[PDB]
């Protein structure tokens, strides 16, 4: 990569499946080398070793290094210092959990455990920031109220709580998109949607302009138009 | 002025004050509100 | 951590369980009274019904719906609002009288153009005649009641002391008593004004029977629901408690691992 | 920071991250075979932070009118607060 970025002055990228594999392999050798691997059973040279790898793929004037880093979560918890330390050297995360896979939503990306230092009110503009802000907030109310929603039914609660519950359910199904290479497995045709389109499609949903129509209209579709058509397909 | 308003008040009057059976006290002058509305616009709740 | 977040949530669930259990007892308490009231009302209604049968009466429209102020009594509150919207296809410009807070919000939203009269104080205590009488009076002023060709009321008939089915009947108007027999199988000339007076006293007796039936059926639902509530909060205790047990063990293990790691090395 | 405070002029020190000092010192201690405390973190980590933090303080104007003010920042793992650091 470095040869491409520097000398030759190419615009580079890197994708890795998987970078956790660097710590794990390294940890086996750690004991043997002359190190005491205590840090919840990990090499003590974690910081220094992850640092050299992720700073040799850091953006230069010679060429900007777009990284995609793939993290294997040790025993499904992000709490241990080795999954935590990855978040430190990143400017974006789009964390994918087991749970969203069970709910039948592919992709399995969490909406509430995603970040960017790229989302502000004039970086991507006023509309993008407002639209994201309503989405995060809505969803966080629905999980917060899950004990109460499940224990006591949804024709027993307030006007405000039922309106959220229906909206959040619609956004939940919407998140499902089959991809160009995932189309095979689900059996639902690929959908490729633009960022510009995504802002629009969500602004409309948030104002309730398409929440009078099935929550399964939004199951395995791309953008807004794809939703509209599938409801009529579903109806007849 | 309904017929049942007239009988109600005639009843309430025979009941006086608290020294009457429990049912009596319940059939007359226990608080509650009734908010009227129009058509929207709303006359403000006054005692039952 | 994991540990604490597990725990504080498991504690909320425990607190929920204690309240739903207390609620279910309070509901049986209220329920006995609710049952008591409805017997007594129905008995009174049957004497008036007696007349209505012989009179053969049987005929703008009204919608009345019944709930408490209190939430947490089955899906009584939103199936009754749905039953209003059904009988709003029978007369779209019908005057919705909403008896109770829970029913008031949802119908008020769909049409504030149908909300005329609404009530409060249905939830703290079981319906009483005072309410019914005054509401019957206000029915003449606001809705111009007793000139309709049909009036109708909705409630929940408490089929068995653990069940509820929603049911409806039509309140027979003063105009109806006038033009069916009431000199042809009874006898009143023009001395009193028995029709317009019997309508008004019996507007409240029939309205009150529906109020009682609905309220009784309602506490049975809150009782049924709170029993299921305890059991569900209980299922949740069990998933988080097993999660807690495993987590708590993970700390123990982790302290143990740190000691061994150093001594051995 | 202290040099400003010493001559008479106020200052403020933001310390991001002290949490990372502790990661670095953990590496040092365990490859220097110095016993750990809890969670593989050094025996006397608190002493390294504690002296460090009290060098932010308000001095008397007779002896330098300045003060260094301090805001340490600790980036916590799963919002946890029952660990040693």
């Amino acid at each position: 990569a470095e040869y491409f970025r520097d000398e030759e002055g190419q615009d580079v990228l890197l994708f890795i499946d998987n970078i956790f594999r660097f710590t794990q392999a390294g940890s086996e050798v750690s004991a043997l080398l002359g190190r005491i691997p205590s840090a919840v059973g990990y090499q003590p040279t974690l910081a220094t070793d992850m640092g050299l790898l992720q700073e040799r793929i850091t953006t230069t004037k010679k060429g900007s290094v777009t990284s995609v880093q793939a993290v294997y979560v040790p025993a499904d918890d992000l709490t241990d210092p080795a999954p935590a330390t990855t978040f430190a050297h990143l400017d974006a995360t789009t964390v994918l959990s087991r749970g969203i896979s069970e709910l039948g939503i592919y992709p399995a990306v969490d909406p509430l455990d995603s970040k960017s230092r790229l989302l502000d009110a004039a970086v991507v503009g006023q509309e993008h920031y407002d639209v994201a802000s309503k989405v995060q907030e809505t969803l966080q109310t629905y999980k917060s109220l899950q004990d109460i929603i499940a224990i006591l039914g949804m024709d027993e609660l307030s006007e405000q709580d039922k309106l959220t519950v229906e909206r959040a359910r619609k956004i939940q199904r919407f998140l499902s998109q089959p991809f160009a290479v995932a189309e095979v497995f689900t059996g639902i045709p690929g959908k490729l949607v633009r960022l510009k389109d995504t802002v629009a499609s969500f602004k409309a949903v948030l104002e309730g302009k398409y929440d009078n129509i099935p929550e399964h209209a939004f199951y395995m579709v791309g953008g807004i138009e794809d939703v509209v058509a599938k409801a009529e397909k579903l109806a007849a | 002025i309904s017929y049942a308003a007239y009988l109600n008040v005639a009843a309430q009057a025979i009941r006086s004050t608290e020294l009457q059976t429990a049912s009596v006290l319940n059939r007359s002058q226990t608080d509650a509100f009734y908010t009227q509305y129009k058509n929207a616009s709303e006359p403000t709740p006054i005692t039952k | 951590a994991t540990l604490k977040e597990v725990e504080m949530r498991l504690k909320s669930i425990k607190n929920i369980e204690k309240i739903t259990k207390t609620m279910k007892i309070v509901a049986s308490t209220r329920l006995s009274k609710a049952e008591k009231a409805k017997i007594s009302a129905k008995k009174m209604d049957e004497a008036e019904q007696l007349f209505y049968k012989n009179a053969e009466t049987k005929n703008k429209e009204l919608i009345v719906a019944i709930t408490s102020d209190k939430g947490l009594c089955g899906s009584i509150h939103s199936q009754l609002a749905k039953a209003v919207r059904r009988h709003l296809n029978d007369q779209p410009n019908a005057d919705i009288v909403t008896i109770g807070d829970k029913i008031k919000m949802q119908l008020l939203r769909t049409h504030p153009n149908n909300i005329k009269l609404s009530i409060n104080g249905i939830g703290k205590d079981a319906p009483t005649f005072q309410e019914s009488a005054l509401i019957a009076d206000k029915l003449l002023s606001v809705m111009k009641a007793g000139t309709y060709p049909k009036i109708s009321i909705f409630y929940n008939d408490p089929v068995s002391s653990l069940s509820f089915e929603p049911s409806e009947k039509p309140i027979f108007n003063a105009k109806t008593i006038e033009q069916s027999p009431s000199f042809g199988k009874f006898e009143i000339d023009t001395d009193a004004n028995v029709p317009r007076d019997l309508f008004e006293y019996t507007l409240a007796n029939q309205m009150l029977t529906a109020m009682a039936q609905g309220y009784a059926a309602e506490i049975s639902a809150r009782r049924n629901a709170m029993d299921n509530a305890s059991k569900n909060a209980g299922d949740m205790i069990n998933r988080y408690s097993i999660l807690y047990n495993r987590t708590r063990q993970a700390v123990i293990t982790n302290e143990l691992v740190d000691i061994i790691t150093g001594a051995s090395s | 920071g202290e040099w400003f405070r010493d001559n008479g002029k106020h200052a403020l020190i933001v310390y991001d991250d002290l949490s990372k000092q502790a990661v670095a010192y953990r590496q040092l201690s365990l490859l220097l075979r110095r016993p750990p405390g809890r969670e593989a973190y050094p025996g006397d980590v608190f002493y390294l932070h504690s002296r460090l933090l009290e060098r932010a303080a308000k001095l008397s104007e007779k002896e330098g009118s300045g003060s260094l003010t301090a805001l340490p920042v600790i980036e916590t793992q799963g919002g946890d607060v029952s660990a040693y650091i």
